[PDB]
């Protein structure tokens, strides 16, 4: 991290790189009056979040976490057999819903339950 | 001026989630082999019988189907108490021929 | 039928007839349709600013009689809405567990009838009525009114 | 734009970080100094030498800051601003005459033939003897 | 200036003299040594504003002369 | 505080006498079975009407 | 009680002899009716444009903030020192002053209410306009409405006339009016 | 690149002298701005039409000892004598001496 | 400064009609009995007055032409004083940022009264440490007990006043030779003949020292409605 | 070039139209300007919301000195005497509302039958 | 006046010939009793009687017509239905 102001960063190209925040990071302060002060607020807030070993753990959680959830979202529309999205089905009667009832047996039989079930007897 | 956002965020984010909705969708039914070919009709097997005999003329036209049901429920005991297809039918004709 | 000018121009004047052609093709014109005190901070505008206000401003004003037509279609079709069949009770139908009253919490008009069941209220209205308690609406035939959109 | 954002959209008070790019150098700069060569030890220090207005160069943004909200005749500015300025009004406006010449005429035909056929012309004709339009987004079925 | 514009057909001989008036000023005081501060040499009176000649009233001409049935 | 109560308190207690005797229209309907039998006319005209 | 309630006046001499300020205008300079002056010219009465005349009786409002300034002394009407310094200004105003100065205090509410109020009183016109009228039929019998489900269903779209004039005559057979009222030929 | 180009504040003129933009209802007044152009004639036009300050030619003595106490400031005050000062080259002036 | 909104309309000029009526008492008031609405009509009359007499420009010194205008001639004691108060106004809306303090150049910390609360952050880079909150009073040199950086309070106070614009002009500037009516006179009618007004202040100003109603059109100019 | 009075004569075509033609231009012109316009002329001038807000506030001196009630005094009460007797009205309020609060508990507390607790088991 | 920044294209200002006698404010100058406003004619303050006076006719015609409906029309379930809400003339209840 560099410590004067004469010292270039360097960016990489794309959405997310130094440019690109610098780009943003004042857009809504009041502080960044003018050159010299706004680069001198850039780099110590980039110093004290980006540079900070510590603070990527939580980098690596918060996307480990929403992949988690933004796939179990996806998981349900697509394969549940009960989460209608189309209407089709919900036009007719329970026993015409011969499309809806195609998930059912496929979805009862995921890859971990076949996995993982064998291993009750460390419970019981 | 300075951009914030994508220069078309809008129709960007708008039209490419529905584009990845869909396409998504298909992977998802080629994976479980789900019947892909619409069908708008009900699947009751004998009342579609039922419907191809009036198609084909051996039941009356605007026969109500509990007249053609072997249990009745109280209203439609009601309902057969006034029914005459027969006259509904003669006033169906009379009605084309004043239009003709 | 006046020779004196071309048809195209013979169409445009008649377009013109409120001056809306005229004030796009003279800015002076168009200053001068302001009102004196919004008229002093007219010379800052552009070309592309005036011209562009008055196509956004002109294609407003141009679709709202067309709002206006298919509003009046509208209030025709509901004017005389087709009746529908009457709704057998279902397993899960009309299911009360106390009196419709959030409307009158002291009075408790039409305890028995829905909030907009204008039908149920019209009778029980007149139920009033035969116990000498007025109450209005649900008395003129609708062709007998004004605005009702529903005469022939 | 319509949002006020201090950095970019600031119309409020019209408060720009650097200098306009007409201006010489010579005559006014952005405030930028971090390129300045050692100063020389026998050199004393007079002022603060807190950032501020004793730098030559903020106190000129400052003053141009202040001078520049009177002048004669308006900046116009290109047709790319002007554009953008007037984005969603534009694109608002056209929406609505896509939905009165596209949306509007094809929608009147949908009923039209829905009255003959009973339901709309980009529907399945049903065999299973209920009566009605039916569904309307095919695609969605 | 705008004003005048409006009025250059009256005004072209005034505006052709104070042409020539401001540029022989000009010429003079250039043309003079440095630490010569004297006054030009020139005829004002055709020089507006200047106090020889503080203008004239000019009439608004914003006024419609057509008949607009014609 | 009990100034203003007794105003209030004298309102709702001949309100409260007054809802629990019957709704509006089951006392107006009272006031006409009796002017119905002061008369012994089986209908008569309804109130602010002439016959 | 004061000099001021019994004598109202806008921007008169000895105000604080007068003991107190019974107007709300601030401002004037004007040199002409509804002319540029300074202030912002506000009042319960006598300011702004008159429909009736068909005339501006005060200029625009000039604001103090930045499109703005000051007044000039010349032309100021509410003086802080007596405006301010309200020690004992129920007595020199009085009950019906108090009365008064509430009710002169709501003025930006009741300039709210004047803008408000018409488009509700034309809601409320629908509202009445329609509640007169004999309510639509909204349901008929289930079973006769399948048995002549074409042409009730569909009848509106063919022939909206004959089908409205086919509605009336319902209404009249369900409301027992039929013979007191002509349904006009279709 | 401030308010769209639009200056917070500017001076108006008007030719009638008792014209007043509040008072007054009439439809026939055209504006002018500062250096006098008529509001009908579009800023894209008349910002590219040149105008220049003339000062009286009495000032040309007093603008000529200026240039030669501050000879920085000499060019400036020839182009101001010569008739050749725009806004803009005011503008310049104006800072460079702060 | 950034923390500033718009400019204001009387930013640029105040209006005809806030002129003192008493013109000639205004002309004669010294700068430190006058107002600040008497302070600008008195430096517009004035400086209007020389700059529109063309034939005497060349021959006057900038010393009386500076004065003519109300403009200080500039010195270390005002200008020290100007530059503090500009670099307390600036501080109220921006960051403090400047070389570490020494006991030769302490930090200096403006402030009016006698104590302001101050942090201190250390050095740049790794010398920098989080912030330690200290109230900076008057008359002692504090240092930091982490970092050891020197600061110092430095009060804008001048005779039982804190330091503004209008102090230092009163303080340093003298006035000088009373104005002279005569020239007012002249200069207007200069400018303002048969009709034509092109020193309207000037007009203005001539009519109240003649009391006010006597110049054409003044009195018409006068009278208002409202 | 000749002027005509602003938006009578139209410039798309050199004929300036036919009798009913020109009536309607004129009328129209004259009816805009000088009859619709009266209606927006007194809402925007007569009836400003933001022009009330400002009423009864005293003038902003031009002399920054005199302006010390902006914030010697709270804005709620910039209206002096005004603003001072719209709290007093509301506060004579007070009573007037515990009276009829109080009023709410019993009439609540006697439907429950809370005052036959005793004569309940009596 | 107005704005600093309006202004006449040409600077003139006439020699009313008109002999008419000065209005009292046009020569005032400011005064002790008078420390502000001199320049302003004096007016009547018409809100100060006319706010009041206007808000008590309203209330009064307000309480006054509702009590009188009220009172005066037979019982119903609001102000319209006792005013049409009655049943049609000889239709004996
Ligand atoms: C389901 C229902 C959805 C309903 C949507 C309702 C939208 C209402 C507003 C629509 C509108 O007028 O938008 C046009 C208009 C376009 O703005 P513009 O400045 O003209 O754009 C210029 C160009 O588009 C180019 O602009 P630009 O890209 O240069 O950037 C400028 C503009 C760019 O932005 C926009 O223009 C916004 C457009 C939104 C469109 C939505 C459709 O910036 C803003 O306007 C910023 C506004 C403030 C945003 C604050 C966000 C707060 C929440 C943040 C998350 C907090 C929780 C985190 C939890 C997880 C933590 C890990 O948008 C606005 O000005 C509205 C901004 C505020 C919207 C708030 C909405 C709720 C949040
Ligand atoms: C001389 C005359 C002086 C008149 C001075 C003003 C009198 C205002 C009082 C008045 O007329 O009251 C009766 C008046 C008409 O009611 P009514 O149906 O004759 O009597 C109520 C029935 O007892 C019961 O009929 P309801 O159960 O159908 O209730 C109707 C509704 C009466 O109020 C309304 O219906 C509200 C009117 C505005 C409707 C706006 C709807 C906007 C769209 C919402 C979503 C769809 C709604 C569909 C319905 O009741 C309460 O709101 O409404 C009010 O009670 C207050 C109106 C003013 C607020
Ligand atoms: C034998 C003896 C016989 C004796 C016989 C004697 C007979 C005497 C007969 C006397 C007849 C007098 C007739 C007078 C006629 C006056 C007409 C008039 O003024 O016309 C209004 C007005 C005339 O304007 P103007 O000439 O500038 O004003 C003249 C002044 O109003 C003139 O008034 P002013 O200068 O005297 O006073 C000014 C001020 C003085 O005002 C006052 O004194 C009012 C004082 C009120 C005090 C408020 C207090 C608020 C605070 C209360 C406290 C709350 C808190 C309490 C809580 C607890 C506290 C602890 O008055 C107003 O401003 C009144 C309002 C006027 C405008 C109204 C606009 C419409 C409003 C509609 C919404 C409201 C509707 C409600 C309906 C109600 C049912 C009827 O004309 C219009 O409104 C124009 C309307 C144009 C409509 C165009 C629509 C366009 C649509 C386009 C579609 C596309
Ligand atoms: C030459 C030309 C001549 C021309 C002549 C004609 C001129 C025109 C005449 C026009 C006449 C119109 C008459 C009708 C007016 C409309 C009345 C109305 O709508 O109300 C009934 C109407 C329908 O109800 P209703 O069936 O007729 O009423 C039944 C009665 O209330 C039955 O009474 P109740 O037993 O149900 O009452 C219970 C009591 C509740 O009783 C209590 O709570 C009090 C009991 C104790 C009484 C003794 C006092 C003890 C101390 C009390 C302390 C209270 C304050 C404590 C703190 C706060 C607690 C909340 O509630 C009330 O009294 C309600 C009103 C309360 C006062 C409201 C302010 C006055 O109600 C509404 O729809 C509500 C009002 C809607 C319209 C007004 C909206 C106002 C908006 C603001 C602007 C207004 C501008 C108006 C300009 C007008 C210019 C003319
Ligand atoms: C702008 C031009 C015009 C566009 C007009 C569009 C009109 C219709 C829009 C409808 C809403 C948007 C979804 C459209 C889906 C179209 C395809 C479709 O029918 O999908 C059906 C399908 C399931 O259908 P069924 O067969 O009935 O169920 C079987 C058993 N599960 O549902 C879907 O896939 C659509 C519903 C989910 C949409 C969103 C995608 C799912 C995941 C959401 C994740 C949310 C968390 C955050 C994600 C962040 C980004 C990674
Ligand atoms: C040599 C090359 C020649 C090429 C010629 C091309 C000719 C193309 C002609 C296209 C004609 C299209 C006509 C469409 C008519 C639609 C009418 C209609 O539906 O009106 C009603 C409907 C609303 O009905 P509702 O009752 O409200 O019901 C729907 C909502 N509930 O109204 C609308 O849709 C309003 C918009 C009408 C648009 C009409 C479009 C006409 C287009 C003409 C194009 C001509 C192009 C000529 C090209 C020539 C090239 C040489
Ligand atoms: C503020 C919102 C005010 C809303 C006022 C109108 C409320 C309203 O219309 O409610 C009725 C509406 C339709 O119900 P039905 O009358 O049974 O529909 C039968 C159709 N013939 O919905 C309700 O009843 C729910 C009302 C909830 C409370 C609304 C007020 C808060
Ligand atoms: C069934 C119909 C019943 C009708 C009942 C009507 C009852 C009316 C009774 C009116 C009594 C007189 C009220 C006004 C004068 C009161 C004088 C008095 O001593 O009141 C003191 C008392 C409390 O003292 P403080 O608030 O500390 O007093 C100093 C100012 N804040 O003041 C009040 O209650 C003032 C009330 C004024 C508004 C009353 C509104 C009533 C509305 C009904
Ligand atoms: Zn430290």
């Amino acid at each position: 991290p560099p410590t004067r102001l004469s010292t270039p960063l360097y960016s990489e190209g794309g959405a997310f790189t130094v440019n690109w925040w610098r780009n943003r990071y004042g857009l809504y302060s009041r502080r960044q009056t003018d050159p010299m002060l706004a680069e001198f607020l850039f780099r110590q807030q980039v110093k004290e979040w980006f540079y900070d070993v510590p603070s990527y753990n939580y980098a690596a959680l918060v996307g480990l976490a929403l992949g988690i959830l933004v796939a179990v979202i996806w998981r349900h529309f697509l394969f549940n057999p009960d989460v209608y999205v189309r209407r089709q089905e919900l036009r007719k009667m329970w026993p015409d819903r011969h499309r809806q009832f195609a998930y059912a047996v496929p979805y009862l039989n995921p890859q971990l339950k076949n996995l993982l079930l064998p291993y009750k007897n460390s419970f019981i | 001026g300075r951009r914030l956002l994508h220069g078309n965020y809008f129709t960007r984010y708008l039209f490419g989630s529905l584009a990845v909705i869909w396409i998504a969708e298909y992977a998802a039914a080629c994976q479980y082999g789900i019947p892909r070919h619409r069908n708008p009709n009900w699947m009751w097997s004998w009342w579609l019988e039922k419907q191809n005999q009036i198609k084909n003329g051996e039941i009356p036209a605007n026969t109500p189907g509990y007249a053609m049901v072997k249990w009745n429920n109280e209203a439609e005991q009601r309902w057969l108490k006034t029914l005459n297809v027969e006259a509904m039918n003669e006033e169906f004709a009379r009605r084309r021929e004043a239009y003709y | 039928i006046s020779t004196s000018e071309t048809l195209n121009q013979k169409i445009l004047r008649w377009l013109d007839v409120t001056g809306m052609l005229t004030r796009w093709h003279s800015r002076r014109e168009f200053i001068l349709d302001m009102d004196p005190y919004f008229r002093k901070n007219s010379g800052m505008w552009t070309e592309w600013e005036r011209k562009t206000l008055l196509f956004l401003f002109y294609c407003c004003t141009l679709a709202t009689p067309y709002s206006a037509y298919l509003d009046l279609q509208e209030l025709k079709h509901q004017g005389t809405k087709p009746p529908r069949p009457v709704s057998l009770e279902s397993r899960f139908m009309n299911q009360r567990r106390y009196d419709f009253t959030w409307m009158h919490p002291q009075d408790k008009f039409c305890s028995e009838c829905r909030p907009v069941e204008l039908e149920c209220k019209k009778m029980c209205f007149d139920r009033y009525r035969s116990m000498d308690y007025r109450m209005y609406g649900f008395q003129r035939p609708r062709i007998q009114t004004y605005y009702s959109f529903s005469t022939c | 734009k319509h949002f006020f954002t201090d950095g970019a959209n600031d119309y409020v008070t019209g408060w720009e970080n650097t200098p306009p790019l007409k201006f010489p150098a010579s005559v006014m700069k952005p405030c930028d100094y971090s390129m300045t060569k050692p100063i020389p030890k026998h050199w004393k220090l007079r002022g603060s030498g807190i950032h501020g207005p004793e730098n030559t160069d903020l106190m000129k943004l400052v003053l141009w800051n202040r001078l520049k909200q009177k002048r004669p005749q308006r900046e116009v500015p290109n047709i790319n601003y002007l554009k953008d300025s007037i984005r969603l009004e534009l694109s608002v406006n056209w929406w609505l005459m896509s939905c009165i010449f596209l949306w509007g005429p094809w929608l009147h035909w949908g009923q039209e033939y829905q009255k003959v056929h009973e339901q709309p012309p980009w529907a399945m004709k049903r065999i299973d003897g209920l009566r009605g339009e039916g569904y309307f987004t095919w695609f969605l079925e | 200036e705008w004003r005048v514009l409006d009025f250059i057909d009256d005004e072209l001989p005034r505006l052709l003299a104070e042409k020539r008036e401001i540029e022989k000023a000009r010429e003079q005081v250039m043309s003079k040594a440095p630490g010569d501060y004297t006054q030009p040499v020139f005829d004002s009176s055709v020089v507006v504003p200047t106090p020889a000649n503080l203008g004239r009233n000019y009439p608004t001409l914003n006024l419609p002369s057509g008949d607009p049935t014609e | 505080t009990g100034f203003w109560f007794i105003p209030n308190y004298i309102w709702w207690e001949r309100r409260y006498a007054y809802q629990k005797a019957g709704f509006h229209w089951e006392h107006t309907n009272r006031k006409l079975q009796a002017r119905k039998e002061a008369l012994g006319m089986d209908k008569v005209p309804a109130s602010g009407m002439d016959w | 009680g004061c000099e001021a309630v019994k004598n109202p006046l806008i921007g008169g001499p000895n105000q604080k002899a007068r003991g107190a300020i019974t107007s709300g205008f601030a401002g004037g300079g004007a040199k002409r009716l509804g002319g540029k002056g300074y202030g912002i010219m506000a009042d319960w009465c006598d300011h702004g444009y008159s429909f009736t005349k068909g005339q501006a009786i005060t200029g625009m409002p000039h604001w103090p903030l930045w499109c703005g300034g000051g007044v000039p002394d010349k032309f100021i009407k509410i003086d802080p020192d007596v405006h301010f310094n309200l020690q004992g200004y129920r007595e020199r105003i009085g009950w019906y002053g108090f009365f008064t100065a509430f009710l002169q205090a709501n003025y930006h509410a009741f300039v709210y209410f004047v803008r408000f109020i018409p488009i509700n009183i034309a809601i409320f016109w629908i509202y009445v306009n329609e509640r007169q009228r004999e309510p639509q039929e909204n349901v008929m019998d289930h079973e006769e409405f399948f048995r002549d489900f074409d042409s009730i269903y569909l009848g509106q779209v063919f022939d909206h006339h004959r089908f409205a004039e086919w509605l009336a005559r319902r209404r009249a057979v369900k409301w027992g009016y039929a013979d007191q009222i002509h349904i006009p030929p279709v | 690149a401030y308010n769209g180009g639009y200056p917070f504040h500017y001076v108006v003129q008007y030719d009638d002298p008792n014209y007043d933009c509040e008072a007054d209802f009439e439809f026939e007044e055209i504006p002018r701005d500062e250096f006098g152009v008529p509001a009908h004639i579009p800023p894209e036009l008349s910002t590219q039409i040149r105008h220049t300050y003339y000062v009286p030619p009495q000032y040309y003595p007093f603008l000529k000892k200026l240039g030669e106490d501050t000879p920085e400031l000499k060019p400036y005050t020839d182009k101001l004598i010569m008739g050749d000062m725009t806004y803009d080259d005011y503008e310049e002036m104006f800072y460079k001496f702060a | 400064y950034r923390h500033w909104h718009r400019m204001s309309e009387d930013d640029w000029a105040l209006p005809l009609d806030s002129m003192p009526e008493d013109v000639k008492t205004l002309m004669a008031t010294p700068q430190t009995e006058r107002g600040f609405v008497e302070d600008y009509w008195y430096n517009r009359i004035r400086g209007e007055a020389t700059l529109l007499d063309p034939e005497a420009l060349p021959s006057k010194s900038y010393i009386a032409l500076a004065r003519d205008m109300g403009l200080q001639i500039v010195d270390e004691p005002s200008s020290h004083m100007m530059g503090l108060i500009e670099l307390y106004e600036y501080l109220r809306g921006a960051s403090f940022v400047g070389p570490f303090g020494t006991i030769e150049n302490p930090v200096l910390v403006p402030a009016v009264g006698q104590e302001r609360v101050v942090a201190c952050t250390g050095g740049v880079g790794d010398e920098e440490h989080f912030t330690l909150w200290f109230r900076c009073r008057e008359g002692f040199m504090y240092r930091c007990g982490e970092c050891d950086q020197i600061f110092m309070l430095v009060r804008l106070y001048y005779e039982d006043r804190y330091w503004t614009q209008t102090l230092v002009r009163d303080t340093f500037m003298s006035d000088g030779d009373m104005f002279d009516l005569k020239t007012l006179e002249r200069v207007h009618k200069m400018w303002n003949k048969d009709e034509m007004v092109r020193w309207e202040v000037g007009y203005w100003a001539q009519d109240y020292v003649l009391g006010k109603g006597v110049l054409p059109g003044m009195v018409e100019e006068h009278t208002r409605v409202n | 070039v000749t002027r005509y009075p602003s938006g009578t004569r139209t410039i798309m075509s050199p004929y300036p139209g036919g009798p009913v033609y020109q009536w309607l231009r004129i009328n129209y012109n004259y009816f805009k300007r000088y009859q619709w316009r009266r209606v927006g002329r007194w809402q925007m001038r007569s009836w400003c919301y933001w022009k009330a807000a400002f009423y009864g506030v005293p003038e902003w001196n031009i002399d920054p000195t005199k302006n010390q009630w902006r914030w010697c005094v709270d804005p709620a009460w910039y209206g002096g005497m005004r603003d001072k007797a719209n709290m007093d009205m509301y506060r004579l309020m007070v009573y007037p509302f515990f009276g009829y609060a109080l009023l709410y508990l019993h009439s609540r507390f006697k439907q429950n039958d809370k005052y036959n607790v005793f004569a309940k088991w009596r | 006046r107005g704005s600093v920044f309006q202004m006449p294209s040409t600077p003139v200002y006439p020699l009313t010939t008109t002999k008419k006698v000065a209005p009292p404010t046009a020569l005032a100058k400011r005064t002790p009793e008078q420390p502000f406003g001199w320049g302003s004619p004096v007016r009547e303050d018409r809100a100060w009687r006319v706010v009041p006076r206007n808000f008590i006719i309203l209330v009064i015609v307000y309480l006054s017509g509702w009590a009188a409906i009220k009172t005066m029309l037979p019982r119903g379930g609001s102000i319209l239905g006792q005013i049409y809400g009655g049943p049609p003339k000889g239709r004996l209840i």
